[PDB]
């Protein structure tokens, strides 16, 4: 498979329903044995999609209470570099409820990046 | 007949939210069971019972408490018995 071929299956698997997406990161960088966040925007074009027939889990406690449920995931191109770890978050604010990437899947051709395929977590 | 006596409150008070409710268990609690009767052969325990209705005017349960006791109210028991040969004649 050619780099051309997925870089033009991306782009057009995109553009046939894109939504423009705000994320919004927060890295924690470690200072004195504690976490200093420094929250950056990033914006991208973005198709959502479902993958996973999950089931809505609800986590009510004397915290607070929020439901989150796995199914959709995320498809977006090389424009921006993108990291997910413990201690590095993305969110963005989708309508139905803010979304959340929680695992990041790089789509590579011959140890060249091409494009992320992604998964969310809707955050009701 | 009974008389319910308050005690406490559950461990905390909990949020179930699969119901979609807020639950919190006051704790009660019930006095001599098994006792019906109200009567006593220890004479002493029935002759300060009697005056203590008199002089009080309320009730006097005797020798152990029953189940549906009525607030205000006294009840005189014996805890320690002891007896005495003083003399020839006496006790």
């Amino acid at each position: 498979i050619n780099i051309d071929r997925r870089r033009k299956d991306i782009i057009r698997t995109i553009n046939i329903n894109p939504t423009n997406i705000t994320i919004t990161s927060i890295k924690k960088t470690e200072i004195d044995g504690a976490f200093e966040e420094t929250e950056t925007e990033i914006k991208c074009v973005v198709r959502i999609f479902n993958e996973k027939t999950a089931e809505k889990q609800i986590s009510s406690e004397k915290q607070g209470t929020f439901s989150s449920i796995r199914t959709y995931g995320m498809l977006v191109s090389n424009d921006v570099i993108l990291e997910v770890n413990s201690r590095d978050s993305l969110e963005f604010e989708c309508i139905y409820g803010r979304m959340k990437i929680v695992n990041i899947y790089p789509q590579i051709v011959k140890g060249e990046l091409c494009g992320y395929q992604c998964s969310l977590e809707r955050i009701d | 007949a009974f008389t319910c006596i308050y005690k406490g409150t559950s461990e905390n008070d909990i949020v179930v939210e699969e119901w979609d409710a807020i639950a919190r268990g006051i704790r009660f609690s019930v006095i001599a069971l098994e006792d019906k009767e109200d009567t006593t052969n220890d004479r002493w325990v029935e002759a300060l019972s009697r005056h203590t209705k008199d002089l009080l005017e309320i009730e006097s349960y005797k020798d152990n408490w029953k189940k549906n006791f009525i607030a205000p109210c006294a009840l005189w028991r014996t805890t320690h018995i002891e007896n005495k040969r003083i003399n020839y004649h006496l006790i």
